[PDB]
């Protein structure tokens, strides 16, 4: 066993948020076209994310962001 | 937190970029519009639609979202007429001048209780229970359940706004099964034994049981929250100009007048918002088919370009066309009902504390909303 790495964590919330399976949430997955998150899901995901990491992640920041590895590239750059 | 405290300030920069704003704010990107012309002009145009404030297709809050949806706040044509106009009874001129008697009993009846103590808080002791008494009495709640209904609007009222979390959304999940299904078993109630009240009103009439227990819902919600905060913001409003509160003090016949510039400089409502239905060209922008139009109703209330000096409170002002109500198919139900909530309570107030004065005004962290925590006051 091992503690939960960035890439675990962010990977469970997604799993947690849209009730979809791991392996299902792949690197390189579209939110939207995908994991099929509707426009509360992405709202939602965002509050998450910012609760799980203690950080803000403003609006401009948050738009570039469309797949799984994106986020996960943006959490380990801040 | 700075922004609660002056939103005024953020309202007027984005007016001297433009009046219809594109932007972002709390992760929800749209059109942000300041302008008064080009308020009134969306929300008198059908082009701009209301929608379900959570996701059509959602089913992740399942009760909420259909108790939700059958409001008719969130209804388009034609079903938002035939909803509007079987409510609309209970709120004509009227109907409203009949509750007048109830109305000031009750709110002598709260005076009584605070009278002696020298000190109130207005909104726990005065505004919030004349509010909850009177709307709980037209819909045709016994006093008996009207602490539930405290806790179901409270709860409710935060799933529309921008705040809003996941937690709120559970929680509002809840409180919509529990208020379907109480209004549900009294709608039963007055089936059998009709009463007068605004329940049994409905099932004369159609209406789905449903829709008539989502009605009750939203009328016991803005009954409770936005009245509230009409009475409350008004009290501060002219507490903090003297030379007004003294005016309106030495003739109560400006209480009309007073209210309507309280609506216009402290508006209750600060937020609405619609869905453009096609490609709209409005103010030399595009608005484009499925983009979110928000309305910013307290900004509007301040365009120079209609009020002359707008950040400036003055009861005299005539006319008043504010937009605190709304404007257009969705313009408020109750608005007469909450003028005279506001003018007996606050002349009232004037009359029976001669020497009314505040005891750092903090507000509920809503931003659709204009809300003060509390309002201690001292008096006598
Ligand atoms: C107990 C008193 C009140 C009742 C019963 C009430 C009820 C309602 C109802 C049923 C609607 C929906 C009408 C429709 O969709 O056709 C509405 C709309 C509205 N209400 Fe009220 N309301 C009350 C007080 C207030 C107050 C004090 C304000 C703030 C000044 C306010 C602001 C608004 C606005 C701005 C709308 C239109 C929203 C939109 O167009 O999207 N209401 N009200
Ligand atoms: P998707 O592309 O499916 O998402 C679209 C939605 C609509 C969900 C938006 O993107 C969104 O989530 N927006 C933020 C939430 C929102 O728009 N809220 C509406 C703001 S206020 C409003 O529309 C009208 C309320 C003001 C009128 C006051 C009336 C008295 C109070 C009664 C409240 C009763 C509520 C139960
Ligand atoms: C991150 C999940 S997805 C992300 O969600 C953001 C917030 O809603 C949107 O601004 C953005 O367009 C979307 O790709
Ligand atoms: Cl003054």
């Amino acid at each position: 066993s091992h503690m939960s790495t960035i890439e675990e964590r962010v990977k469970k919330i997604i799993g947690e948020q849209l009730g979809v399976k791991q392996e299902e949430v792949t690197n390189n997955a579209s939110f939207v076209e995908d994991l099929g998150a509707d426009s509360l899901d992405t709202v939602e995901l965002v509050m998450a994310l910012e609760e799980e990491f203690d950080t803000e992640i403003p609006d401009e920041e948050a738009e570039k962001i469309t797949t799984v590895q994106a986020a996960i590239d943006y959490i380990n750059g801040h | 937190s700075e922004f609660l405290k002056n939103p005024y300030s953020f309202y007027d920069t984005l007016r001297a970029v433009h009046p219809i704003y594109k932007g972002s704010f709390l992760k929800y990107p749209g059109w942000y519009v300041t302008g008064y012309e080009e308020t009134a002009a969306i929300l008198k145009d059908a082009r701009f639609k209301v929608r379900t404030p959570l996701p059509e297709s959602s089913t992740k809050y399942q009760d909420l979202s259909h108790v939700q949806n059958q409001m008719m706040l969130f209804q388009n044509q034609p079903d938002h007429r035939r909803l509007r106009t079987l409510a609309s009874g209970a709120f004509t001129p009227r109907t409203t001048e009949s509750y007048q008697p109830y109305i000031i009993e009750t709110v002598h009846h709260l005076l009584d209780q605070v009278q002696g103590k020298k000190k109130m808080e207005v909104i726990s002791d005065f505004a919030f229970p004349l509010a909850s008494f009177v709307i709980a009495n037209i819909i045709g709640v016994p006093e008996e359940d009207r602490e539930q209904l405290k806790e179901w609007a409270a709860s409710l009222i935060q799933t529309i706004d921008f705040t809003r979390s996941r937690k709120a959304l559970t929680e509002g999940n809840i409180m919509a099964v529990q208020a379907m299904a109480y209004f549900k078993e009294l709608i039963q109630k007055r089936k059998r034994h009709p009463q007068q009240d605004m329940i049994s009103m409905l099932l004369k009439g159609k209406l789905t049981e449903e829709e008539a227990a989502s009605t009750c819902i939203l009328l016991a919600i803005a009954g409770h929250e936005t009245t509230v905060n009409l009475i409350s913001n008004s009290v501060l409003c002219l507490l903090q100009h003297p030379e007004q509160l003294l005016k309106l003090r030495e003739n109560p016949d400006l209480i009309g007048t007073a209210v309507e510039e309280c609506l216009r400089y402290e508006s209750p409502t600060q937020m609405t918002a619609r869905v453009a239905s096609e490609d709209i060209d409005i103010c030399g922008v595009t608005i484009r088919q499925g983009e979110q139009v928000y309305l910013l109703l307290g900004a509007a209330n301040r365009d120079p370009s209609i009020f002359t000096n707008p950040d400036v409170f003055d009861i005299t002002r005539s006319p008043n066309p504010h937009l605190s109500f709304g404007h257009g198919h969705h313009v408020c139900l109750g608005s007469s009902l909450a003028r005279l909530e506001a003018q007996i309570a606050i002349n009232t107030l004037l009359q029976r504390m001669p020497s009314l004065n505040l005891a750092e005004w903090r507000y509920r962290p809503l931003f659709g909303f204009r809300a003060l925590e509390e309002l201690p006051v001292t008096f006598e």
